């Protein structure tokens, strides 16, 4: 696979 | 980007440390092919003999220089996108009064109360609150000073370099692919949003397939909005970049800023400057201090926006560089940083776009690692945006974001001591869309030890978010 992993971030924090 | 010089000088920035993530009761049940990133250049699991430093900075494979023509094409793609952008955001992109650049406005969140101040505030020992009164709303001692050296255009800085204490797939873990975070001097961040914080405000507010931005969205409800829009098109692509941030060629960044932040749109003539300062950077890794040309530093504020803008221009640029009279309405897309989803009724050949993206210095590839061939036909229920798949809710007909069970288990397998209870709640919100069975299973090994939100408790809360009326009308 590439450097692109599946388990990291999502958005900064809450809106 | 491009390293112009690896040097060793005076001081040493201690970033060396352990991981605070720790196995939970879940780990001994799912045993994920995931684990904390290598934080010590001598981590017991480093795949035999590989150096940490060696790997970490190996994303800077260089800085693609462009042909006067490709440049002019980009500048045209920018002048076109930057047009349809502000034309929808209005020119309400004026500057921000100090106060606002701290407490944020309608949209933009308030600056971070206290997190890594950067250089030279650390080779000096002290917090952000120990410089700027975050509770208040104004500067401080060296703060207003830097603020003026900046105001006059004299300012120059250095990027601090952090290590990403996060969970990663065991493969990348051993490969020593620990991600780094260039944390810049907090005054730079302040002046940045003072320059375009208002632009960013509107950006967040109008996120969608229109401006092609996902920044500021709430995936939990905007998934309906998005889902429907991308259900009209013939083809849907799930593009994937390799170090998207690090490979933005110097000419691209400089030309994007120039075309997207003109005073012609209401910005301050120091927006273009403060942004151009992001090109040539100096990074301090322990005793090392490196100069990096090109590529954008992942850490500064507005990062996601800048990258998004870029990602959008690249798609227009690349297509025009291969197709006949391609316009913004030829297709539709929406990106978050580097994550991207494109749609067009025309059967575009992304396989023939690798080169045109290469001219920018971006190596594109398909998400679903299958036969790594940019295929067609693909629909909204194939792609994965923000690690969330677009699933039709067989109960309300509305779309819902579903994260691969595996990926979820990984999140539940590692948590810093004692946070479990609050994370189990946060994470629980993400897992409700995996169904009732997978919900139970993902938390099954927690009963009698913690408070597990009833599947009902959450479904209902989500329902009164995607459509408040849909809850009552039912």
């Amino acid at each position: 696979g590439p450097y692109a992993g599946p388990l990291e971030r999502q958005r900064p924090l809450k809106v | 980007g491009l390293i112009v010089d690896t040097r060793d000088v005076e001081e040493r920035v201690h970033v060396m440390r352990k991981t605070k993530l720790a196995p939970t009761v879940a780990h001994g049940v799912f045993n994920p092919e995931f684990g904390p990133a290598a934080l010590s250049n001598k981590d017991p699991r480093l795949n035999e003999g590989v150096v940490l430093d060696e790997v970490i900075f190996s994303k800077h494979k260089g800085d693609t220089k462009m042909s006067a023509e490709d440049k002019a094409l980009f500048r045209r793609c920018a002048a076109d996108y930057a047009s349809r952008l502000h034309s929808v955001l209005g020119t309400a992109n004026a500057p921000l009064s100090i106060y606002e650049a701290i407490k944020g406005v309608d949209g933009l969140d308030a600056m971070e109360p206290d997190t890594a101040p950067g250089l030279p505030w650390a080779l000096q020992g002290k917090r952000r609150g120990a410089l700027i009164d975050f509770e208040n709303g104004t500067v401080g001692p060296e703060v207003e000073a830097a603020l003026k050296l900046m105001e006059k255009r004299e300012y120059k800085f250095a990027c601090q370099t952090f290590l990403k204490d996060e969970i990663r797939p065991m493969e990348k873990v051993r490969a020593g692919k620990t991600r780094i975070v260039d944390v810049l001097p907090v005054e730079h961040i302040l002046y940045t949003r003072m320059m375009i914080g208002r632009f960013c405000a509107q950006m967040h507010s109008n996120n969608g397939p229109q401006i092609g931005s996902a920044v500021g969205c709430n995936p939990d409800v905007d998934w309906q909005r998005f889902g429907t829009h991308f259900a009209q098109y013939r083809n849907v692509w799930d593009v994937d970049y390799s170090a998207f941030d690090a490979n933005h060629c110097s000419d691209a960044m400089n030309i994007m800023f120039e075309e997207v932040f003109r005073t012609e749109f209401g910005f301050h003539p120091n927006a273009e400057w403060i942004l151009k300062t992001l090109v040539n950077t100096e990074h301090a890794y322990e005793n090392k201090r490196i100069t990096v040309e090109g590529g954008m530093p992942s850490g500064c504020s507005a990062t996601s926006i800048i990258n998004t803008i870029l990602n959008n221009i690249y798609v227009l640029y690349a297509l025009r560089r291969h197709y006949e009279g391609v316009e913004l309405d030829t297709y539709t897309m929406i990106s978050y940083g580097d994550d991207i989803v494109v749609a067009s009724d025309y059967d575009l050949d992304f396989e023939a776009l690798k080169p045109h993206f290469k001219s920018l210095g971006q190596t594109i590839t398909p998400a679903d690692k299958s036969d790594k061939g940019f295929v067609l036909g693909h629909s909204i229920t194939d792609v994965t945006f923000l690690k969330r798949h677009f699933h039709m809710d067989y109960g309300t007909g509305f779309y819902k974001p579903v994260m691969a069970s595996k990926t979820l288990e990984a999140i539940l397998s590692f948590a810093r001591r004692g946070t479990i209870q609050e994370k189990l709640i946060s994470v629980a919100g993400l897992a409700v869309h995996s169904g009732p069975d997978e919900y139970r299973r993902l938390f099954e090994p927690f009963q009698g030890l913690f408070e597990i939100p009833s599947y009902r408790s959450l479904y209902l809360r989500w329902v009164n978010a995607v459509c408040g009326d849909a809850a009552a009308l039912e």
